[PDB]
């Protein structure tokens, strides 16, 4: 995987999805 | 930046938490803190929309456990410009 | 077969329905000389000398063997006179 | 544009993400954002009957899955000259 | 007209709804709004009783479905000249 | 704005009823009432296309139950120069 | 023009649709509309031939399902002398 | 010619068909167009007993299904002149 | 779930909101041969009356529900008796197929042009030609 | 004559075979001829209503045979002001 | 108004049809009409959301089975001021 | 030198086989080759009537193999001065 | 920016609603609109890495079921020196 | 040389790899590249007639498999003074 | 570098991608992009064969899976001098 600050709260942000 | 991240916890301790997390975590301004009535603290952050992205998601789970919680963590990677009246420009 | 060059066009509204909807061009072997008329086989432009065959082989030639014609231009000289 | 559109949640993120999903959906101008106490925010925008239908649909679908979510989204096509001295002229 | 009528509503949009519909069915005048805090938003209407009960009763139905709902509609014919002191005089 | 809104209805009673829910509802003009015979009463309201669909619904609404109740509810977003003619253009 | 088309319907809601769908069509003049008594509301537009009849076949769609609905669709080409009498020639 | 047809038809495109299809049909002369409420318009001719009776048959097949229909259809051979001031006279 | 004013289309209220409902996109709700084969048709009026081709639009084509100038409006206004059937005609065509007498032959021999395949010729006496 | 008359063909040939066929039938005047691209070319006759409905049918019986063939044959008894400015106004 | 609405046909002549039908039905200016390339032609109105609202359903129901039909029929209650500089401004 | 021949072929292969076999078979001028787009090339020439039957026949037999072949071979002896305007006059 | 968005489109309306979405949801710039030809439009979106993420997703949503629909969406988050120069610079 | 070579190609690839093979496999020269349409690119040569037999034969063969193919190859020795007009004098 | 490397794709959007891939994957200048229509954009590029043999294997399958796809992929190490002026010198 890619380790970083993107990887914290998956499930917990809303708003402004970024392409899949 | 444009972007704007909003992170609304119960309590300001909470909000503090993530409010440090976010700023020390991307390269993201405080913009304000509000006081939302009935224990919520709102604590909005803005800049590029990668840094607000790195910045709402490192603060959620910072606060996640940090008092009464974490009720949104929220980005708008563009605000309209009417939004942008009812938006603190900076903190106190 | 005979080397002739284009002079003009020939156009016959009236003509049988076996000429089909070949073209009809009044060649002639030197200027001045009797003017005959062959069915365009291969498209030539006027003023450029061409080679003509005539009983039966034309028949062939320009459409089938039954196709009405005794002269057709079998081709385009590459350098003539 | 006369009609008034209404979209209270609990919370400011919730609010600011309707704000922002009705200036955007539809020519309104977002004429106040309240804190009613209690965890509550109206945001209020004006504008012609039609835009404040498109702009209350948008920001209800926005906001309700943002934070604690929507309590109520309502359209007053026109409103009596009384209740214009109790709504917002714009954001404060 | 000294009657009073009073709409007491969880949220502003459920008393917004609630000030159209009294100021829109009787010769009531709003005489103004308060955010007790909690939540609770009083829209205080002044009229004869008659033109205050039809208010009353039309705001409670409009209101009652509007968001959180309504949390009080009451009457009252003639008001003591004390209570005057604590009532809105004009909506502020 | 140039749009028409028609309400027909049995009776007079109805239709002035559809009438007052229509103008109070939302921004149109009452621009007459015509007899047609047969106890038909028809009750024309102007004003912009999203404007005049809020009134035509309110006032359908007002009328479905009372007295005989309506025979028609119809919405003419723009109306051609020459059924401006037929169509009364104050209310008498 | 000598064509007259006529669309008789139960109403003047239906009508107004007719005469808007019948002029809108094709350059017929709408020469009158009559309340024939008893709720029979007959348009009458005059034109060339092929505009009457592409206005009566518009107006008659339209109005089939406003109101109570469409009672007749008639076009006469010429009309005897004699019927011209019978016929108004300006929309009162 | 005395003898008078008259076709009574529910409408008045249904007695304009009848009116136009007597006076086409043979020699009568169209007296007048007479409404007398409810929805029912009388067109009267006058001309030869003969000519009276192919006019009344042809506007009597004509209008049958134009429209609400044919009433009556009626032939009176000779008129007295008390009745004549009851009848429509002018080509008006 | 938006309570107040509704501007959602309906069956009660007519008019323009009812047209066109799953074709238009970016609406409150959805974002929150020509000519009939030539030799089956037989037009009634030829030429520039031919309903053979769909001519769309505001054309002088009538529906069912119009009456008017044509059918029992113009069938009915004269009264009429139609009392036999064709009867047999005399004419060149109609004679076409008439019994004729066997072709005359010709035995003539030498040289006259005497060809048997054309058409028939005749000479004086209804010899062959 | 206000009437268009449009036919759309794929290719040129058969929509000069159809602009011919228009003229000649009927007093219509060719207005435009439009490479809409993919193939498809619109020729745009303008006349009397009855001028455009003989035109148009004439074109589409004259082109059917006529190369790829017709995609269309419209008329439009009077166009709007507004559809005069996307519509050639002489040919080219 | 600043809203969108857009009618995309294959072919001149149902976009035309499509052009007449939604600027009759509502109160809308056409803007453009622009050939896409590959059969495809767009048809552009901008006008109040309401109005905007009723011309593409009045455009997309009258072009659906004129020539090869609709591919879309779009509206956009207000544009981003980006695309505004990709939209025509007056029709050609 | 008033008739018109016009051969459209898939493609400008075909099409300028056709035009050399045309101007060759007979004394025509080639007046165009037109890209009608979708890949539709239309060699337009114009000549006396049996000159263009001959040119137009003789074209038709050439390019029916070369390419994606022929689509039209047309000849319009006579044309109408309307349609003269939609023809090209020079090939360029 | 230097990140590239292009969403490419078959008809120019859903390539309208896909510039729409993309430069509302993020901070991006529409650089261009191009007629590819065949149908096909690609819309081409300059801005931040994050804000081109965010402005493609948003866009390839939105445009999917309007119109024909979506052939491609894609992001270059830097593009090589040399193929800035086939980039268009601003829209037409 | 007055001979021409045209190869037609569905795609600029096919025409460019045999323009290339045309050139080098006999001394023609390239006249020109023409974009027909729907894909079509014909590449002309111009040269005495062996050497635009080579060319030609070359040409196919080379762009047969590149790309989507070829659609024509065709070699027309004299060309009429007339067709003269309608080819390419010089590349582009 | 004098060789040629071109990519046909069906849509800008994948001739991007390629020209992108291209550039990127080995040493070769991207010359130009062309509109061929019907939908096809080529990509030439032009280094050193191996440099171009490398770029336009990377650039085909990279555009393979982006929009429709790659139509051709080419190299030519020498162009004849001829196929030059039809050859785009520089991107723009």
């Amino acid at each position: 995987r890619i380790t970083g600050p993107g990887m914290l709260a998956t499930g917990l942000i809303t708003g402004t999805p970024e392409f899949r | 930046g444009i972007a704007l991240g909003m992170i609304e916890t119960r309590g300001l301790v909470p909000a503090i938490e993530a409010a440090d997390a976010m700023t020390k975590a991307a390269e993201v301004r405080l913009v304000g803190r509000q006081f939302v009535g009935g224990g919520y603290v709102t604590v909005l952050v803005r800049g590029e929309t990668g840094a607000v992205n790195a910045a709402v998601r490192a603060g959620a789970d910072a606060c996640e456990r940090v008092g009464d919680g974490l009720v949104a963590a929220h980005i708008i990677a563009r605000v309209h410009s009417e939004v942008e009246n009812i938006l603190p420009k900076a903190p106190q | 077969m005979k080397i002739m060059q284009v002079e003009k066009t020939l156009v016959s509204t009236n003509r049988i329905a076996d000429m089909g909807h070949k073209p009809l061009l009044v060649v002639w072997e030197k200027p001045g000389a009797p003017r005959q008329v062959a069915v365009d086989a291969i498209g030539c432009i006027p003023g450029d000398w061409v080679l003509c065959v005539g009983s039966s082989a034309a028949r062939e030639a320009a459409g089938s063997k039954s196709y009405p014609s005794d002269l057709t231009i079998i081709g385009i000289i590459d350098q003539w006179n």
